[PDB]
RNA sequence: GGACCUGGCGGUGCUUCAUAUCCCUCUAGAGGAGCCUGUUCUGUAAUCGAUAAACCCCGAUCAACCUCACCACCUCUUGCUCAGCCUAUAUACCGCCAUCUUCAGCAAACCCUGAUGAAGGCUACAAAGUAAGCGCAAGUACCCACGUAAAGACGUUAGGUCAAGGUGUAGCCC
């Protein structure tokens, strides 16, 4: 029975300047756990379909960095211990976005990025030839 | 409150190497060329050799930050193999696990 | 023989925890990690500075909540934020817990220039996995 | 004493049955599903999204199963308030095992009075679940000896049902090569495509149904690509065995590995793609000749304390 | 001193074995030469430690200065530190390991035997043993079911290291 009668919505004004067009948006997420990346893909792909964005998913080959260390504090060289770090990837290649659309979507997924998961967003912007490049200055 | 005096000496070394970094760079630039006269390069060879020994970066030693161990140090974590394993064997280093293949 | 992070067998009167009952070769098979950040990922940096913060935070909480820590800390990092998650005993009064939460959160936020939040989970007694 | 075996009574398990049913309706409200048609496969899918764990051990990950599949079966109370055991063989210690030997030995006496592939005997570990009694190896063998003795005799219809209970089933995968689907190109030529693997070499081979025995590896004639005769011999082997040399046109593309690793990978690909243009009997001969099996021999890793994979440093 | 028990040993017996293993048998090597490198002796004013198997390109995935602890000379004194010490003791220790382990034992709590001695405890057509727990095993990792890693209890050698760090005890403090 106790519910807000009216709600206030954040102001989103429409500017006069043009918007930035992104031909492709590539999101690469790293992690040590594959289940957190499979669970993050579901949220990112479902958020895109609800926003109307084309998205493709593939999984780049993982990398395993290894290194060895002496087992004992002193002597006993032949006995060592090996450690590794596993990095698993997941690329989400969105297409045909705009600056505003990418801005909110990236903020939404970036904020909810789980602990132990990095991100590399590569943005391919569409531009037009500069005025000077149109004709030579004879 | 550093581990030992050996660590304390390096701390000073690293502090004096940061103050003379630019001065030494500008003087070496003259020496590292075949353009300027030898007369000027010979004067720069005496100027960079008169600076304090602790400004030289070849005296800096990458010791451990917890036990000041000079050898057996991992540069990415600045820890000795003994301190690295201790934290890695207890699951305190994100991503670090034992390798089996 | 190997000794690291192993609790030697006893008559049976020694209670050990899940994390304390598993050795290093189970850290990614039966155990997780107590700290989770990106420093150790391929192509990431500042792995030596996130590590020093963890060593100090575990000692700051052990000496700031004396006798109250049932198990090890679970440090979580999300961007600027740092989340400390702890299991604590119910012996201490709640009034004193709230004091230590506002003192540790604030002190550690001005020391590591980051928003620090601490999430306590009280337990009656130290959860026992088995008796070695 | 601090260590006590966790014993679960019927009342405790009865309260766990109610918490799972209520938790099953909560998990369906989170995911937006219908509680009624919410199976256990969806619970496993929802718990893997909400609680993502990458632990290699699947028994150490979060699990929300029915209490009858988690808690183990426990020997129930074996006596009433008075204290008399229900069963007449309680004092034996193995009342379930000895009641079965008493029943089997009683059916073998009646027989005297009036007078297979795909199946295996119940294993020891599976026989302790039907009886909820720990059994030694020797006792299991004794039980199997009576069942076999039962089969040799002219057992009645009822006895066959009794023995069948202890006979588990094994699904045997027929050792038959999987034929590739013959395709047709724009011109209409029939062919079959397959893939091979040898060490680090991977190969894809296209085998045309009708050809003049021309092979092109990576767009190069095989004799040019493979100068060493041995490599050419490997290519011939599949076709020579099925006595059809100079009848197909092959176009393959091998990548990775070395000289001898690439041929082996092509041999296996051609052989697999040549099984679609031969009879079933010929494909079994190829299998028995080792032409359709992937050699699993790969380089062995070096160990930290040794000179090599298995070689050890000199002992002083 | 007599008679037993356990354990170890035996140039002790029988039988069965060793799959890279004891020997023969297959293949490439060592010891021979030169160089590199470590150690031991010697030497020097001029470190330490490991040092049969289980030391010897071992701590060091590393010494021109630094590292550095060594030697010689000079200098300072509440001294980077609510001091300090690479001073002695690894035969006070934690910690991390070696080794047998290329093992299969280990064991609480009960019970029984031996007249209630130390001790001991199986026979499946079964004769006093039952056993949680630790290990093996199983699971897991890597390219599977294979194999390789990893794992590998309790103990042994007062094994190794106070010079990773910490630390008990004794000692130094112009
Ligand atoms: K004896
Ligand atoms: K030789
Ligand atoms: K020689
Ligand atoms: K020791
Ligand atoms: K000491
Ligand atoms: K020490
Ligand atoms: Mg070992
Ligand atoms: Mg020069
Ligand atoms: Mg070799
Ligand atoms: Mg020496
Ligand atoms: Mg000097
Ligand atoms: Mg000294
Ligand atoms: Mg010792
Ligand atoms: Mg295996
Ligand atoms: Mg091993
Ligand atoms: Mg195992």
């Amino acid at each position: 029975v106790d519910v807000p009668k009216d709600l206030t919505k954040p102001v989103v004004t429409i500017s006069d300047e043009p918007d930035i067009l992104y031909k492709r948006l590539s999101v690469l997420v790293k992690g040590h756990d594959k289940a957190v990346l499979d669970s993050y893909e579901y949220f990112a792909v479902l958020a895109a379909k609800e926003l109307g964005i084309s998205i493709k998913v593939h999984e780049p080959p993982r990398k395993i960095e290894r290194f060895t260390l002496l087992q004992s504090v002193h002597i006993y060289k032949k006995h060592r211990v090996q450690y590794e770090m596993r990095t698993l990837y997941r690329c989400l290649e969105l297409e045909h976005l705009t600056g505003s659309t990418a801005d909110v979507y990236l903020e939404y997924i970036q904020r909810n990025l789980p602990e132990g998961v990095a991100m590399e967003v590569t943005k391919t912007q569409l531009e037009q030839l500069p005025e000077h490049i149109k004709e030579p200055i004879w | 409150h550093y581990v030992d005096w050996r660590m304390w000496r390096d701390v000073k070394r690293r502090k004096m190497a940061y103050e003379y970094a630019d001065e030494r760079l500008r003087i070496n630039s003259l020496r590292k060329n075949t353009i300027l006269p030898k007369i000027l390069q010979d004067v720069a060879d005496e100027e960079i050799a008169a600076l304090p020994r602790d400004s030289c970066p070849v005296r800096i030693r990458n010791r451990c930050v917890m036990t000041s161990r000079p050898r057996g140090v991992k540069r990415r974590w600045r820890l000795s193999r003994i301190v690295f394993r201790h934290l890695a064997d207890h699951g305190q280093l994100s991503g670090i696990q034992r390798a089996t293949w | 023989k190997n000794r690291a992070a192993r609790v030697r067998v006893s008559k049976g009167d020694k209670p050990v925890t899940y994390e304390e009952a598993h050795a290093p070769h189970y850290i990614a098979h039966r155990k997780g990690w107590l700290s989770l950040h990106t420093g150790n990922l391929d192509g990431e940096d500042h792995a030596a500075e996130r590590t020093v913060e963890d060593v100090f935070l575990r000692k700051f909480m052990w000496g700031t909540f004396p006798g109250c820590l049932a198990d090890q800390l679970v440090l979580k990092r999300r961007g600027n934020q740092l989340e400390i998650c702890a299991v604590v005993l119910r012996q201490l009064s709640p009034h004193k817990y709230y004091f230590l939460v506002g003192y540790s959160e604030t002190l550690l936020s001005y020391f590591y220039k980051c928003p620090v939040r601490l999430h306590l989970q009280t337990v009656p007694s130290k959860v026992v996995y088995k008796y070695l | 004493p601090t260590s006590k075996r966790e014993t679960y009574t019927e009342d405790f398990i009865k309260k766990q049955i109610e918490e799972f049913n209520i938790g099953k309706r909560h998990l369906a409200n989170m995911m937006g599903e219908d509680p009624e048609t919410f199976t256990q496969e969806d619970i496993d899918r929802a718990i893997a999204y909400l609680f993502p764990s990458g632990l290699f051990e699947k028994r150490a990950r979060p699990v929300m199963k029915h209490p009858e599949q988690i808690f183990p079966r426990q020997r129930a109370i074996q006596w009433g308030e008075d204290g008399r055991p229900f069963h007449y063989l309680f004092y034996t210690g193995k009342q379930s095992y000895y009641s079965l030997m008493h029943d089997v030995y009683g059916m073998l006496l009646n027989l005297e009075k009036h007078q297979v592939i795909g199946s295996r005997w119940l294993i020891k570990e599976e026989l302790e679940e039907m009886l909820v009694e720990k059994l030694s190896d020797l006792d299991y063998m004794q039980f199997i000896r009576l069942l076999e003795k039962l089969l040799t005799s002219q057992c009645g219809a009822a006895e066959e049902e009794f023995v069948q209970r202890f006979r588990r089933s094994v699904t045997l995968e027929s050792k038959k090569q999987l034929i590739e689907p013959v395709q047709y190109d724009e011109q209409g030529m029939a062919f079959s495509k397959s893939e091979g693997k040898r060490k680090t070499a991977k190969a894809e081979a296209i085998v045309y149904k009708h050809g003049s025995g021309r092979i092109k590896v990576n767009g190069i004639d095989y004799q040019l690509y493979f100068p060493i005769t041995q490599d050419r011999e490997q290519l011939m082997f599949p076709f020579h065995f099925v006595d059809r040399l100079g009848k197909h046109d092959v176009t393959c593309t091998v990548s990775g590995g070395g000289r001898s690793a690439q041929a082996g990978a092509i041999r296996l690909a051609m052989a697999k793609a040549l099984c679609s243009f031969v009879t079933e009997d010929e494909v079994e001969w190829m299998r028995q000749a080792g032409l359709l099996t992937t050699d699993p021999r790969v380089r062995e890793r070096k160990k930290p304390g040794q000179e090599g994979a298995r070689r050890k440093f000199t002992w002083k």
